[PDB]
């Protein structure tokens, strides 16, 4: 790695390496290979955090392999895991809670965002699925990390994770005369974030 | 042994005591034809203006006569008041002020209480082993003076509920396997904020407020209360909280802070009366 | 098991203890304690496995924090000493202003409500059944990606009185207080909620805007209050509140929209932010030449080089330890409660009737009553200046007024930002449109025109000149050459 | 074990780039440009770096790194504003 | 000074933001007279500023009156007219 690495191209490489099975998408390579190598995640006085993690936002027509993109991403980095989007839920992939009758009490079930967390985040469906499950999205992005305080579980899991989000136009085709917004059936807040 | 002593701030056990010197004063001012007003100037002392509300909730304190007859038709002496008011209006302050000057003095909120909990509560208690009667409020509520905040958001449940159990005063308790009829008699006190922000004249009162006429009717009294601002008034307000502000608690250093404390009431039992 | 371990995939595995009688209650749960104790094992009543536990024969607390302040001066007579030298030079309240909020560039106003807000108002009890409010609620409006919640953060970390949360992540019900079924009672107990653990501290929620409206509504009601009143299944226990949230909430479409109409900018209903007494506004900088400062500041705080300098040197003069700045603004939360208005009373006898003939002046340019939202913000006005100047304190010392008459004059605008229409800005830029059609092509010019028309517009001057001027002056030697 | 460091930046070409993000988001195809995104250029740059492998970051890694960003914001405009946005852009685009 | 030696003082200025609290009662005053933008000639103070009712004003003969100049005086403001009715202006 440190010979390639001086080696010059290498980028250009990178780019060419990120799923090679999918001919063109030179741009759409270059930014899932970046986002698989992430940015350096920086802290201020301790507190004051900035993300190491890269969130990719994905418009694709229909039938695009963005799906099969997600699935090349996979298995590349290591730690990942799969949002179908339109399966989870707000509760079922931040954070969820669980009542557990065998124990007697309410216990923690398994957020897939904090599967997510320390790995590369997949999300695929996401232009079609649940809005409020989309804020609650919004909300654990923001920190890096998911709060949740109900049924007697105040936890609070750190969610450092890599995400790309898969998106349909709205009717399958971009409309670039369009802008963005408008070919955007989503909300403004999670294009900006 | 136990002394009960459920007064607020330690006080009597909500237990007037009487003397008979206390007996003969007061009577010389209720010959007098102003001593109304005056009781009526003493109420909420910390608000400003609003003397006709003063009045009408001193007649609310006042407890009128349950008229009985030989059948199920008891006639009621409770008194019900509903009242629509803007934001800090003061009338939650007042709904306070009637709770902290009546003696049972039950009030809630529209969101603060459970339609069905305030009312009873059916569901059976583990330590008794089988089904329990659990009135949250309305049990409460019997014999003494009550108080609701923010009817409109209440659960529309339990404003079906209160209606007409608050016209016939007692509840049938019915549900679920438990058929005990309880007797619901008290005095309420309804400030429900409009249904708009302020209540706009243009827009119909019932516009305003999207609580039924069903048991609204049913309100001895019914109040409007509008935030309109004129400048002798605004400043009447203004010099009564500046007033209100600047006063140091009774005694106590004026750099002193808040203590609130226990009162280290060495007097107990029969010491305590 | 020691959240910053953070075994990846591992459900945090809980040990049971015992403590002795000059060890039990030394600390509270939620805490981080560095434990020194005999491993311990004992039959819970499966072969040969008995429960896990330890006898402690040493408690040290991995958090560090202190107990309860039972006012025992930890920092003793030197430590608030030069916090009341602090105090005593009027300069360290700007010191504190910028201190906070590390790279935000600026919003240095901002940053002293915040502190004024943090520092809290004080509740005094009145010889009646009534008691003043002292706890305000501050109201955070605006553009994303602002540094909003960020600064939520910062202010959480900086108070830990309170908790930090999220609306989504709060439960619905029960926000103030949540009402749980116990594992062995079937009764359904009473869980301490956010502003439960939020009462005695100021608090930062986030998303206000995201949650549900309908228990908001439960929400403005308890800090109105002061307390939390549950009356719900069967149940009439009331909780103390003496909380300061700050909110979160990008009022419509992310941005401000400070040019709509308020009823479409702020989704919240206009009781509830009268209620909560407090307006705010973050709005599009713009200023270029500001965007590139922004730009350096934070570059210089995201690259470890020069963050290390921006570090000392708001350490050595402005950030001088954020912890012991909670350990004084502790200190003088106790020093606020002593005295808020020895130099107020006569300067303010003059000017809270002020402000409220400005709140008549705000009703005067909003005729036709500019809809419900306007009518209102009078009332939370006249009891904001009330709370406002116990929120400011009298300043670290004895500057209540002097400030206080700036922060009023910061909220009118704020509101009038948001108050001037019911579009807003756009009506009004419509209506000094639809006179200027008019200026340049007819209309006479130079003021001659405006003593000819309407009999030198007297009739026009008072109502209807008035509101063209306030609308023209946007539009149409001291500080730039 | 890579951990590329901004030790080395280009503090005004950065100031410049957001000020050219400024009043564009006043066109109806442009999604407002906000603070969340210089910061999203500098994460974009060092996720470049750590693609480069070295554990400093590069100026001119970075520079693709401002590239591509603003490759993708001018491909978010309406292709009417989109044409102009390009042409003032490409006094950057050329640095690469 | 001169109101401690004229009466421990005589009568006082009252604060101009205090004036239109009450629209019938009288007050002392003072503060710089100066044409309102309105038309009206304006008295004007730290505080603020009111428009005089030239009328029923009855100048002191001792002294020359022009605008931009210091003045006590004494009338009803009538904050419906909001125009301080001054009756004597010394
Ligand atoms: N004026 C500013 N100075 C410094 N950093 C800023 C400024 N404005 C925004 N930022 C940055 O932009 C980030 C975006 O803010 P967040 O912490 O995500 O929360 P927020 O600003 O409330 O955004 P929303 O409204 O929740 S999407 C902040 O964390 C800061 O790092
Ligand atoms: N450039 C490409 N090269 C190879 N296969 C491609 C390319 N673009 C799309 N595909 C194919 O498109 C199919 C649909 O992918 P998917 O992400 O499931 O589609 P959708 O757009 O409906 O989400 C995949 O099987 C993938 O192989
Ligand atoms: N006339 C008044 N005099 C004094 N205080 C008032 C008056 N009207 C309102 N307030 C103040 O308004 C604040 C909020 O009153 P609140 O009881 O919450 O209003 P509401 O009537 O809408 O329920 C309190 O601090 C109260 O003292
Ligand atoms: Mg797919
Ligand atoms: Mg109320
Ligand atoms: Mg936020």
């Amino acid at each position: 790695f440190r010979k390639i690495s001086r080696d010059r191209g290498i980028i250009d490489k990178i780019i060419s390496s990120m799923a090679p099975s999918i001919y063109g998408h030179r741009d759409i390579k270059t930014a899932v290979a970046c986002s698989l190598f992430g940015g350096v995640p920086k802290n201020v006085n301790g507190k004051h955090s900035i993300r190491g993690d890269i969130n990719v936002l994905l418009l694709g027509d229909p039938g695009t392999a963005k799906s099969q993109i997600l699935k090349y991403v996979e298995k590349t980095a290591h730690r990942a895991v799969f949002a179908t989007g339109q399966g989870a839920s707000a509760v079922g992939l931040t954070a969820s809670v669980r009542k557990d009758p065998i124990t007697k009490e309410w216990t923690l079930e398994g957020g897939a965002l904090v599967l997510a967390d320390k790995g590369v985040c997949l999300i695929d469906e996401f232009d079609k699925m649940n809005d409020q499950d989309r804020t609650s999205i919004h909300e654990a992005m923001e920190q890096q990390s998911i709060s949740i305080s109900k049924a007697g579980i105040v936890t609070t899991l750190q969610a450092r994770c890599s995400i790309i989000a898969a998106a349909n136009p709205n009717g399958g085709r971009y409309n670039s005369t369009l802008p963005l917004a408008q070919n955007v059936s989503l909300t403004e807040p999670i294009l900006s974030r | 042994t136990v002394y009960p002593l459920h007064a607020r701030s330690t006080g009597v056990a909500a237990r007037q005591m009487l003397t008979d010197f206390d007996i003969r004063n007061i009577n010389k001012l209720s010959k007098k034809k102003d001593i109304f007003d005056i009781l009526s100037q003493s109420l909420a002392p910390s608000i400003y203006g609003h003397d006709h509300i003063k009045k009408a909730i001193l007649l609310m304190l006042m407890g009128g006569v349950e008229k009985n007859l030989e059948n199920g038709s008891h006639l009621r002496g409770d008194i019900n008041i509903l009242m629509v008011g803007d934001p800090s209006t003061a009338k939650s302050q007042l709904l306070r002020f009637v709770l902290n000057t009546a003696s049972l003095a039950i009030a809630t909120t529209g969101r603060g209480s459970s339609g069905v909990g305030l009312t009873a509560a059916v569901t059976t208690d583990r330590e008794t082993g089988e089904r329990r009667l659990e009135a949250g409020a309305m049990v409460l509520a019997d014999r003494g003076v009550v108080c609701i905040d923010e009817f409109d958001k209440m659960t529309d449940v339990d404003r079906v509920a209160i209606h007409e159990v608050m016209e016939q005063q007692t509840v049938t308790i019915a549900k679920a396997g438990i058929h005990t009829t309880l007797n619901a008699r008290c005095s309420v006190i309804a400030a429900a904020n409009p249904v708009f922000g302020q209540y706009d004249v243009n827009r119909d009162p019932h516009q305003n407020i999207a609580l039924p006429d069903s048991l609204l009717s049913r309100f001895d009294l019914l109040f409007v209360v509008t935030d309109d601002i004129n400048e002798i008034r605004d400043r009447s307000i203004s010099e009564h909280v500046l007033r209100t502000h600047r006063y140091l608690p009774p005694g106590y250093l004026e750099g002193e802070p808040v203590r609130e404390r226990l009162n280290l009431s060495l007097a107990v039992g029969e010491d305590a009366d | 098991e020691i959240p910053e371990l953070v075994p990846v995939g591992e459900m945090p595995r809980n040990l049971t203890m015992t403590c002795d009688r000059y060890l039990t209650n030394k600390v509270i749960p939620g805490t981080r304690v560095t434990i020194v104790g005999i491993y311990s094992i004992y039959n819970s009543k499966g072969v040969a496995i008995r429960t896990p536990y330890i006898k402690i024969l040493g408690i040290q607390s991995d958090v560090e924090t202190s107990s309860i302040w039972n006012s025992v001066t930890m920092f003793t007579e030197e430590e608030e000493e030069e916090f009341l030298q602090l105090s005593r030079n009027p300069k360290l309240y700007e010191i504190l202003t910028n201190s906070i909020a590390p790279s935000i560039f600026g919003n240095e106003d901002i940053k002293k409500a915040i502190v004024c807000l943090l520092m809290g108002g004080s509740k005094k009890i009145l010889p009646d059944g009534m008691r003043l409010r002292g706890d305000i609620n501050v109201l955070l409006l605006g553009d994303p990606g602002t540094a909003k919640s960020q600064l939520l953060k910062f202010v959480e970390k900086v108070s830990p009185i309170a908790v930090y949360t999220s609306g989504k992540g709060s439960s619905a019900a029960g926000l103030t207080a949540s009402v749980q079924r116990d594992p062995m009672t079937r009764e359904f107990y009473l869980e301490g909620g956010a502003m439960v653990l939020a009462d005695g501290g100021v608090v930062c929620i986030d998303e206000f805007d995201k949650m549900r409206d309908e228990d908001r509504v439960a929400i403005h009601e308890a800090m109105e209050q002061q307390t939390i009143s549950i009356a719900k299944a069967g149940i009439t226990t009331v909780l103390n509140s003496r909380t300061s949230v700050l909110a979160a909430a990008n009022p419509i479409y992310g941005r401000y929209d400070d040019l709509k109409s308020p009823g479409d900018n702020i989704d919240f209903q206009t009781t509830i932010l009268s209620r909560f007494d407090m307006i705010f506004i973050v709005k599009d900088d713009h200023n270029e030449e500001r965007d590139i400062s922004i730009a350096n500041h934070v570059i210089n705080i995201h690259t470890g080089n020069a963050n290390a300098m921006q570090n000392q040197q708001e350490e050595n003069g402005s950030e001088i330890s954020i912890e012991k700045m909670k350990r004084y603004i502790t200190y003088c939360r106790l020093k606020c409660a002593p005295r808020l208005s020895p130099q107020a009373a006569e300067k303010l006898s003059s000017n809270f009737v002020t402000i409220r003939k400005q709140l008549l002046i705000n009703e005067l340019e909003s005729t036709e009553r500019s809809s419900i939202p306007i009518t209102i913000r009078q009332l939370e006005a006249i009891i904001r200046i009330t709370e406002s100047l116990a929120k400011l304190e009298l300043s670290p010392i004895a500057q209540e007024r002097h400030v206080d008459e700036a922060i009023r004059l910061f909220q009118a605008s704020t509101m009038d930002a948001a108050s001037q229409d019911p579009t807003s800005l756009s009506e009004i830029r419509r209506f000094e449109q639809e006179l200027k059609r008019r200026l340049p092509i007819g209309w006479s010019t130079s003021y001659q025109t405006l003593r000819r028309e309407f009999v030198d517009t007297h009739r026009f001057s008072q109502l209807a000149l008035d509101k063209a001027l306030y609308a023209l002056e946007k539009h149409e030697y001291r500080s730039g050459v | 074990k890579i951990y590329p460091k901004l030790h080395q930046m280009d503090m005004d070409k950065v100031s410049r780039v957001y000020a050219d993000l400024r009043r564009e988001s006043i066109s109806t195809g442009s999604f407002p440009i906000t603070v969340r995104h210089l910061e999203s250029i500098l994460r974009i740059a060092e996720s470049f770096a750590k693609m480069r492998l070295s554990e400093f970051v590069s100026s001119y890694d970075l520079d693709r790194a401002i590239k591509v960003v603003v490759d993708s914001f001018v491909d978010a405009q309406k292709v009417s504003v989109r044409r102009q946005l390009r042409r003032s852009f490409a006094i950057y685009t050329l640095g690469h | 000074r001169n109101e401690n030696f004229q009466n421990s003082s005589s009568m006082s200025i009252t604060p101009i933001k205090n004036l239109l609290g009450r629209d019938a009662q009288n007050f002392l005053l003072l503060g710089l007279l100066n044409k309102n933008f309105k038309g009206n000639w304006s008295l004007e103070d730290p505080s603020g500023s009111v428009e005089i009712d030239i009328s029923q004003t009855i100048p002191t003969q001792g002294h020359y009156y022009v605008p931009g100049c210091m003045v006590l005086v004494e009338g009803i403001y009538y904050s419906v007219g909001n125009k301080f009715h001054v009756t004597s202006m010394t």
